[PDB]
Order: structure tokens, then C-alpha cells, then sequence
């Protein structure tokens, strides 16, 4: 959770030239893998 | 195979067991009971071998992106630069190259005046590394070199090799 | 400027300027004229595969380049070796090429080394080592590099039926792009500021084997008669 | 062997290339002949690029059992290739009438066949050897 | 299914210069090999 | 039959500069070797 | 695997234990 | 050119009365974030390299 906190803070002030969803951030502890927000949005449609 | 079987059957015998390779047939010599034993061993070691079809699947998906943009400044009359290494090429080599590319004139009075065209090799060396938009806006001898690029890459690869093998046998592919 | 493309606008414009006829004047009133070399322009154009078209507008020279490379390949080679049961046979159609190590003679080509043994009827067991090679130049390497695709396995095939030893199915899509970015986003004019390089590769390999058991002389004569 | 000995680096060594047939028959007490056969057809190719000359070599060495006077096929290869290639602008090369102006097409079709057959003949009497020698003479 | 989802998303926004059926995508889980859409269409005719 | 299908499709849109009978195509499963169409035509005459 | 098992079983036997690799089957000979 | 090649930043020469004051200032802000996780599936008591 220390590193995850660091990475969430990296995502709040994000890459200036790129979308803030592109910065790698650990999943919440114990939740394994998550699809990207856009990809996740796409999956629900199909 | 007789060679494998003869080796195995040596212990069961302990009688002579000899493997004839070309016919793939093995010659047993023993009394009656030991013969009836080794024929029941051979009967159960002679079974058919099932064979597996191994189909691997390899998936390699790469993706990449980047955006590199920044503005540099320079004045070569009194050399003063705002210069960066992140960018493809730095304002120094670009302005130097542009000056070397200009046509130079060499005058000797008394009234000889010669004119000569300059080489582009320094400018060519400066531009060769540009990937992107490098645009020189010259304003009041201050030349601002803007550079910006977005490199978007992707890769998608599936290769699956399948090797068909006899059970317990090994295969290279 | 873009690296995806065959040649970059820098070397092209530099080459075109070097190709122009230069004049060198010394007044007092000597004026000399001389034609420039094409070697830089020739070095820039040598790598172009495609359409590279320079549209010069108001000293801004826009170099468009576009190409579609469509390739295909189709190959069937089947080597058959006729063997005594339990005997081994080598088959090679190819070449011996020397390779540093000193040096040594290594065989490359279509080669099939098989060691059958026959279930007392029908099914044949095969210890098989099968290679398809060829010689490729070394870039860069100390010695020539063999393109080699081989599979060596052990299979059990019915008498007259085909069985698939091996295969590969490979697919690739490599897309690449470059843009300003912001101007390349516009739908209508974006294609002016973008350089896109797309590629799709595909490959298939199957290796099948059909044994046939020859027992009578009339069978061998029947096969030899049709292959003859 | 009908061919040539050519030297090859290793030092150097004499290696034979050409048409060569090395056979070791044994005869079933009548008719069928068993053959341990090693058969090669080679020739010398220049080395490009390589440390030494490269032999084009096609050989098969097997063991077959052939009837007395009948032919039997040891080996073979049947190879077929079609390599097509193309380049175009693309868009202009798509037009049916004027597309051929902007396209470069390179097509190739290769084909190859190899069969290797063997016919033994058993010579027992002297009149048989004289009968064969008389016709080959 | 995670990778298959990624690849389907690659097929929705496809190769800009090439047909979107040329991007490799895993078959649905357990279905082995499928012919291309055009090739499949051809096969049914013959 | 998968490869044979691919090759038949290669024969439907063939070599543009060469005759479409020159593209190698697997024989139908189990049928071994076939003469070319022209060669086959020649054979029947003799 | 027969090769691993035959080695292990040597001591238990102490009779002959022979590993047939290709079938991955081991041949035991001993009293009842 | 050899003197300017090493400049990362703002190097500005203000010439006043033959005394040329060269100001230089830069702020280099860097960051890196990396996650790679490799998973190898193994038989118990067996070893695997990846």
C-alpha cells in the first residue's frame, strides 16, 4: 500500500502530454489484474 | 525394440537372451517355466504407445507511445541558448549548421572578391537525428526552434508450434 | 521529418542542393561555373522503395511517400525414401557448405533421416529427423548463417494413411506512426503531418508423413510403375 | 565414381564429388537381391560467400530389396514453388486501366523432380553375362 | 480472455492503412483454428 | 484441409502475370499425385 | 518415472527391478 | 560549438560594458514507473527457469 499510494499520487498529477490512465498503478491489494478503463468500457458493450 | 527389451529381460532371466536387430526379434533360451514367465513379461512390455500432439500457443502483444515536445531558443551573435537534450537536435548544432550552409565571401582589397558556397555537412549532421517536427521561427535574430512528435507503436504476434510425439519420447522443433 | 519512411527530407533536400550547378566568382572579372555531384542525392534515393514525390510550394518542399508491398510464397516439397524395415535411411537434396570452427563441412538442404520398424501388420513406427535448411549470408556475423527448420520426433502412423508431424502458424501485425501530434489529429489535414507504417506478416508450415508398406513384389512394381 | 577429387580446407583434404554409387548386394538364394546402397550425385559450386567451395550434393543411402529383373524406386523429391511479389503507390495502382503504370510485379514459379530407381540383374550362367555384355558392347 | 479482450480492442480500432481482418486475434476459448472471413466465405461457395 | 483451403484460395486469385495452374496446391486428401491440367489433357490423347 | 522409481526401490527390494523407459513401466521380479 | 554542446538549460549572455555576464539556470525533473511481473507455472518439487 505504500507503493500503491505513491503510484496513485503519480496518477493524480499525471503525464502532462499523455492520458493519465497510461501510468502503471498497482491494483488494490488482492484484486489481481484489471482491464484499462477504456478497454473495460469496450468489453461491457460486446 | 529388441535392444531395450533384452536389457530389461536380463534381470528377469536371472538362460540367454539375444536381440536380433534387423528382424527386431529377440531369441529366448531357457527352461519351460522361465520361458513362460518371460513371454508374459514381453507380452506386457510390447504394448502400443499412445502419441500426443503438443500445440503451443505464444502471444506477444507490445504497445508503445511517446510525446516529445519542447521549445528551444538561441542567439548566435552573442551566443546565448536555451538548449535541451530531451529533443532530437539542439539549437546549437542547428544554428551553427545554418551558418556553415550560408554562402561565404572572402575579399582582398588593394580589388579581388571571391564568393564560395558553404557545406551542408554540419547541418546534415544536425538534422539526421530529427524524428518529428523541428521548426525554426526566426524573430529578431532570436531563432526559436520548436520540436514536437508523437510516436505511437504497436505489435501483435501469435505463433504456435505443435510437435507430435510418441508417448515418453522426446521431440525437438 | 520521419524515420518510418524510406528516405528523410533532410538528405533529399541536401542532395538536391548539392546536385545544383554552383558558380564561383572572383571579381576585380573571373566567373567560373561547375556542375555539382549527385552522390549525396544518389545516396538518398537508393533506399526508396515506393513513391517519393517532392512537391515544392513556396520554398517549403513537401515530400510525400507511399508504398504497398504485397508478398506471397507457396512451397511444397515432399521427399520420399524407401527403406528396409528396421533399417535406417538418410536422404538429402542440398549442398555441403564449409563453416568456420579451422573449418568443417555441414550439409544444408532438404534432409530426411528415418528409421522405421513395422508392427507385424499395418502401423509403422517412425523415428524421424527432418530438416529443411538453406544458406543465408552473415549480417553481421563471423560466418554464414543457415536458415534451418527441422523437427525430429517419433510417431506411429497407420499403413497407408497420412499423419501430421509438425507445423507452425505465425501471424504478425506491426503498426507504427509519427505525428506532430496536435496537427496530425485533425481528420481532414491530419494525413499531411502523419507518417504511418503498417505491416502484416503470416506464415504456415505443416509437415506430414505417409508411409506405405511394400511386402509383395507386385506392390513395389505397382508403386515404381506409377512413379516411373 | 565418375567425377572429380577436389581439395577442401580443414590444412586440406581430398573429397570426391560426382556421380557415385556404392553398393553391397547379397542374393536371396533365388531371385530377389538385397541392396545396401549409398548413392550420391554431387558437383562443385563456388563459395558465395564462404571460406571454401560448396558442394551441391544430393544423396540417398538406404537398404532395399528388389526382385531379380524388376525396377524399384529408391528415392525422389517433388518440389514446387510460387513466389509472387508486388509494389504500388497503393491507391493509384488499384485503378484497373492505369494501375499497371504504378505497379511493379515480380512473379516466379519453380518446379523440380528427382527419382532414383534401381534395377539389379542376376548373372549366374556365363551365357547371361555374355548376353548382357554383348548388347552393351 | 484477458489477451483476447486486448486483441479484440485492437481489432475495433484497427490498422489504419490495412483491413481490420488482418490483425491477429485469438479464437474464442476452446475453438481452435478459424479461416479468415473472406476465405471462409470462399469455402462455402465451393 | 485448412492448408488446402488456403491454397485453393491462392488459386482463385492467382499469379497476375502467370497462369493460375502454376500455383502449387495440395491434392484432395488421400489422392496422391495429379498431372497438370494441360499435361493430363495431353496424356489422354496419346 | 521408472528411472527414478527403480533407483528408489533397489533398497526396498534388499529380487530384480528393471525400468522399461519407453513404456514407462517397471518390471518387478520377487517372491510373493 | 564545443562550448555550447554541453549546455542543458538556459545559458544567456548579457553583455554590459565589455563585461559579459553569463546566466545559466535549469530544472531537470525526471520520473520513472515500472511494473513487470513474470509468472512461471511449475510442477511441485520441479524447477523452472523463465
Amino acid at each position: 500500500n505504500y507503493i500503491r499510494a505513491e503510484q496513485l499520487f503519480r496518477a493524480e498529477k499525471g503525464l502532462r502530454l499523455l492520458d493519465d490512465a497510461s501510468v502503471p498503478v498497482l491494483p488494490k491489494f488482492g484484486d489481481d489484474r484489471r482491464h484499462s478503463p477504456e478497454i473495460q468500457a469496450f468489453i461491457e458493450q460486446m | 525394440k529388441a535392444e531395450d527389451l533384452v536389457e530389461v529381460l536380463k534381470g528377469v532371466s536371472e538362460v540367454m537372451i539375444a536381440a536380433h536387430a534387423d528382424t527386431n526379434s529377440l531369441v529366448l533360451t531357457a527352461p519351460q517355466d522361465i520361458m513362460n514367465a518371460m513371454l508374459e513379461v514381453i507380452g506386457q512390455l510390447d504394448i502400443r504407445r499412445a502419441q500426443v500432439l503438443i500445440e503451443a500457443l505464444i502471444v506477444e502483444m507490445a504497445e508503445g507511445d511517446g510525446i516529445n515536445l519542447g521549445v528551444q531558443w538561441g542567439s548566435l551573435e552573442s551566443g546565448s541558448v536555451i538548449q535541451y537534450g530531451n529533443t532530437g537536435a539542439s539549437i546549437g548544432n542547428v544554428m551553427i549548421g545554418l551558418e556553415e550552409a550560408k554562402d561565404t565571401t572572402q575579399t582582398k582589397a588593394v580589388n579581388e572578391t571571391t564568393t564560395t558556397k558553404g557545406d551542408y555537412t554540419k547541418l546534415a549532421s544536425a538534422l539526421s537525428s530529427i524524428q518529428g517536427a523541428a521548426v525554426s521561427i526566426a524573430m529578431g535574430d532570436w531563432t526559436a526552434l520548436i520540436n514536437a512528435v508523437s510516436n505511437d507503436s504497436s505489435s501483435n504476434i501469435l505463433s504456435s508450434p505443435s510437435i507430435t510425439v510418441m508417448d515418453n519420447g522426446e521431440a525437438s522443433f | 521529418q520521419y524515420g518510418n519512411t524510406g528516405a528523410s527530407i533532410g538528405n533529399v533536400m541536401i542532395g538536391l542542393e548539392e546536385a545544383k550547378d554552383t558558380t564561383q566568382t572572383k571579381a576585380v572579372n573571373e566567373t567560373t561555373t561547375t556542375k555539382g555531384d549527385y552522390t549525396k542525392l544518389a545516396s538518398a534515393l537508393s533506399s526508396i522503395q515506393g513513391a517519393a514525390v517532392s512537391i515544392a510550394m513556396g520554398d517549403w518542399t513537401a515530400l510525400i511517400n507511399a508504398v504497398s508491398n504485397d508478398s506471397s510464397s507457396n512451397i511444397l516439397s515432399s521427399p520420399s525414401i524407401t527403406v528396409m524395415d528396421n533399417g535406417e535411411a538418410s536422404f538429402i537434396v542440398g549442398e555441403e557448405v564449409p563453416v568456420i570452427t579451422t573449418v568443417d563441412r555441414k550439409e544444408v538442404g532438404i534432409k530426411l533421416k528415418v528409421v522405421p520398424q513395422i508392427n507385424e501388420g499395418n502401423s509403422v513406427q517412425l523415428n524421424i529427423e527432418q530438416e529443411v535448411s538453406n544458406v543465408l549470408g552473415a549480417n553481421g556475423a563471423v560466418d554464414v548463417r543457415f536458415a534451418k527448420r527441422q523437427l525430429n520426433t517419433s510417431v506411429m502412423v497407420q499403413d497407408g494413411q497420412m499423419l501430421v508431424l509438425g507445423g507452425l502458424i505465425d501471424e504478425r501485425a506491426l503498426e507504427s506512426e509519427s505525428k506532430v501530434p496536435l496537427l496530425g489529429d485533425i481528420p481532414l489535414l491530419g494525413q499531411l503531418f502523419r507518417s504511418t507504417s503498417s505491416q502484416v506478416e503470416k506464415k504456415n508450415l505443416m509437415v506430414f508423413i505417409k508411409p506405405t508398406i511394400i511386402r509383395d513384389g507386385v506392390t513395389a512394381d505397382g508403386i515404381t510403375q506409377r512413379k516411373y
